[PDB]
C-alpha cells in the first residue's frame, strides 16, 4: 500500500533524525 | 499500544525514542549538524503530502476526504518546525528553542502519521463492517424462505459471503496485536460458521412442515444466536484500545 509505505519513509526519517541528536 | 502489527512497526520505535527526548529534556552538551538527516525528513514528507493529496482528490470515500488533510497540515507544520531548529543549530550547536523545535516537530510529525494510519485502519474496518451487515441482512431473509426452490436460492447466495466474512476476520484477527480483541473475533466467527449449517437445516424442516411453530422457533433461534455474534464482531473490529 502506497499511502502507508510513504507514511513508513517518513517515520524511518524521523528515527534517523532524532538518533543523529545524540 | 499500536492497535494492529502495521501501525505498531512502523510508529512504536519512533514513539519510543520521542517519549525518552521528552524524558531527557525535561531532567536535564551541543546537538551536531542536523542538515542531512532533516532534508531526508523534508523529502519523505513532501512525497507523503503530494501522494496524500492525490488520495484526497480520486477517493470516494468521503470520510478520507475529511479527516486526511489535517493530518496533512499537522505533518507539514511540524516539518517546518523541524527545518527551523536544524538552521538555528546550524548556527548555534547550544540553542534552547532548537531543543523545543525539535520536540515539537518530532510530537507532531508522529501526531499527524498516527492520525493518517488510524484513519486508513478505520477505512478498512469500514469494509469488514460492509460484509458483515451484508450478512446480517441475509439472516433476516431466512425467515421469508417458504419452498425447496427459495432454499437452494438462499443457500447458494449464504455459503460463499459467509466464506467471504470467515477469511476477512481470520486475516484481521492475524494483524491485531491485543489477543483479548483476537480471541473475541475468532470465538463469534467459530460461532457463526458452526451454526450456518444447523440454519439450513432448522430451514429445511420449515419448507418440509403446531408442528410449524416448532421449526420456526429453531430457525428462528439460530437467526438470533448468529446475528448476535455477528453484531459482536463490528463492535470488536471498531476497537482501538484497551486490552
Amino acid at each position: 500500500v502506497v499511502l502507508i509505505n510513504a507514511v513508513k519513509d517518513v517515520a524511518k526519517a524521523l528515527g534517523d533524525l532524532i538518533s543523529a541528536t545524540k | 499500544v499500536f492497535h494492529t502489527r502495521t501501525i505498531e512497526s512502523i510508529l512504536e520505535p519512533v514513539a519510543q525514542q520521542i517519549s525518552h527526548l521528552v524524558i531527557m529534556h525535561e531532567e536535564g552538551k551541543a546537538i551536531p549538524d542536523l542538515t542531512a538527516p532533516v532534508a531526508a525528513v523534508q523529502a519523505a514528507v513532501s512525497n507523503l503530502v503530494r501522494v496524500g493529496k492525490e488520495t484526497v482528490q480520486t477517493t470516494e470515500d468521503q470520510i478520507l476526504k475529511r479527516d486526511m488533510p489535517p493530518a496533512f497540515i499537522k505533518v507539514e507544520n511540524a516539518c517546518t518546525k523541524l527545518v527551523q531548529a536544524a538552521q538555528m543549530l546550524q548556527s548555534d550547536p547550544y540553542s534552547v528553542p532548537a531543543r523545543d523545535y525539535l520536540i515539537d516537530g518530532s510530537r507532531g510529525i508522529l501526531s499527524g502519521t498516527s492520525d493518517l494510519l488510524l484513519t486508513f485502519d478505520e477505512a478498512e474496518v469500514r469494509k469488514i463492517i460492509r460484509v458483515c451487515k451484508g450478512i446480517l441482512e441475509y439472516l433476516t431473509v431466512a425467515e421469508v424462505v417458504e419452498t425447496m426452490e427459495d432454499l437452494v436460492t438462499y443457500t447458494k447466495n449464504l455459503g460463499p459471503g459467509m466464506t467471504k466474512m470467515a477469511k476477512m476476520i481470520d486475516e484481521r484477527q492475524q494483524e491485531l496485536t491485543h489477543q483479548e480483541h483476537r480471541v473475541m473475533l475468532v470465538n463469534s466467527m467459530n460461532t457463526v460458521k458452526e451454526l450456518l449449517p444447523v440454519l439450513i437445516s432448522a430451514m429445511k424442516i420449515f419448507v418440509t412442515t403446531q408442528g410449524i411453530e416448532e421449526a420456526l422457533k429453531n430457525r428462528n433461534f439460530t437467526v438470533e444466536k448468529m446475528s448476535a455474534e455477528i453484531n459482536e464482531i463490528i463492535r470488536v473490529l471498531q476497537l482501538t484500545s484497551w486490552d
